[PDB]
């Protein structure tokens, strides 16, 4: 599968700097016209940077001088180099592959892209979250998982390590007066399948490093 | 230096009734090519953008036959033939000549038909408890459409200003929204009260219905 997987997101005091990777699979980062678009929290797409196969760069006006975009053939790797950070810059960043080349002549579109790699500039520090089960109606019945008072965002949550998908509704997350952020994850299921079954919510939250399982037993 | 406008900003569709979005830009498309440089991309929620369309009407790998890319110059259109609960999402054009320019995005949502929410209650943890908070939660798994209201009555006496509540986006395959309400309080102010109630009123209901526990 042709595929890009992104790693090291975080949070940062402004000022800061962070670096942001992609590792590619099936296909060579050394091939392609390599690419970084962001996406602010309740925003749309911003096109970032730019490494073309010559290993020159090209930069947005709201980064140019502060970002690299580098590549590691050695570790068929993507690279971003986020130097001097702000709260602007806070976002969801997505490496991705831009099938294309104006040495030559055609574009395939921007076919390829990472899941995603999340970047909280701020002075607070890294709050971790707790996580509360959320125990039990009709022919089904449901259950869940809340997980509160956390900073930054996000959490990542799955039930027993990716086993239970279908019925799924993991929340939006609300900020909390208190500063923190809270949100909840739950699961329709079949009464009939009742408790004797280990429903385990799985919940991560990269910033500090908390992983946590959870039966939901009533 | 190009910029992209993009048109409704949102919309709404029956299943299998066709959907239009434009992409209109302030400066040509064309080039010596022959070719414009236009793609659509649609970000479903919670994944990365996937590339539907390019270089204006081109389907690109493994995008179904429906969604056809059209228009020249200035001015260009993404078209579904008809509308499927799958393609529920945010859509954006963008012109990569220069330099990298996004629209700003057709969020889509799907016309279903009406569906009352299944309605649940959670009461505050062992846990949480046994740390001094009472978080209680209320989930309205399914329902259509969006707009629903969370009324939270302890002791069957209103609650105003103390609860928040999230939406689930919606859904890829029945077309629903999702919500989780929260209503927190010390414990202290928990222990004060003995009944409490989540109270839903939805366009899909006959009366608001009231899940509910007390203490």
């Amino acid at each position: 599968e042709v595929q890009l997987v992104g790693s090291g997101g975080g949070l940062i005091q402004p000022g800061g700097s962070l670096r942001l990777s992609c590792a590619a699979s099936d296909f060579s980062v050394s091939e392609y016209y390599m690419t970084w678009v962001r996406q602010a929290p309740g925003k749309g797409l911003e096109w970032v940077a730019v490494l073309y196969k010559d290993g020159s760069q090209f930069y947005a006006p709201s980064v140019k001088g502060r970002f690299i975009v580098s590549r590691d053939n050695s570790k068929n790797s993507l690279y971003l180099q986020m130097n001097n950070l702000r709260g602007e810059d806070t976002a969801v960043y997505f490496c991705a592959r831009e099938n294309a080349d104006y040495g030559s002549d055609y574009y395939f579109g921007m076919d390829v892209w990472g899941q995603g790699t999340a970047v909280a500039v701020s002075s607070a520090s890294t709050k971790g979250p707790s996580v509360f089960p959320l125990a039990p109606s009709g022919g089904t019945a449901a259950l869940g998982c809340l997980v509160k008072d956390y900073f930054p965002e996000p959490v990542t949550v799955s039930w027993n390590s990716g086993a239970l998908t279908s019925s799924v509704h993991t929340f939006p997350a609300v900020l909390q007066s208190s500063g923190l952020y809270s949100l909840s994850s739950v699961v329709t299921v079949p009464s009939s399948s009742l408790g004797t079954q280990t429903y385990i919510c799985n919940v991560n939250h990269k910033p500090s490093n908390t992983k946590v399982d959870k039966k939901a037993e009533p | 230096d190009i910029v992209m406008n993009q048109s409704p900003p949102s919309l709404a569709v029956t299943p299998g009734e066709p959907a239009s979005i434009s992409c209109r830009a302030s400066q040509s498309l064309l080039y010596s090519d022959g070719h414009n440089y236009l793609d659509w991309y649609l970000q479903k929620p919670g994944q990365a953008p996937q590339l539907l369309i390019y270089l204006g009407s081109t389907r690109a790998s493994g995008v179904p036959d429906r969604f056809s890319g059209s228009g020249s110059g200035t001015d260009f259109t993404l078209k579904i033939s008809r509308v499927e609960a799958e393609d529920v999402g945010v859509y954006y054009c963008m012109q990569p000549l220069q330099s990298y320019t996004f629209g700003q995005g057709t969020k889509l949502e799907i016309k279903r038909t009406v569906a009352a929410p299944s309605v649940f209650i959670f009461p505050p943890s062992d846990e949480q408890l046994k740390s001094g908070t009472a978080s209680v939660v209320c989930l309205l798994n399914n329902f259509y459409p969006r707009e629903a209201k969370v009324q939270w009555k302890v002791d069957n006496a209103l609650q105003s200003g103390n609860s928040q509540e999230s939406v689930t986006e919606q859904d890829s395959k029945d077309s629903t929204y999702s919500l989780s309400s929260t209503l927190t309080l010390s414990k202290a102010d928990y222990e004060k009260h003995k009944v409490y109630a989540c109270e839903v009123t939805h366009q899909g209901l006959s009366s608001p219905v009231t899940k509910s526990f007390n203490r």
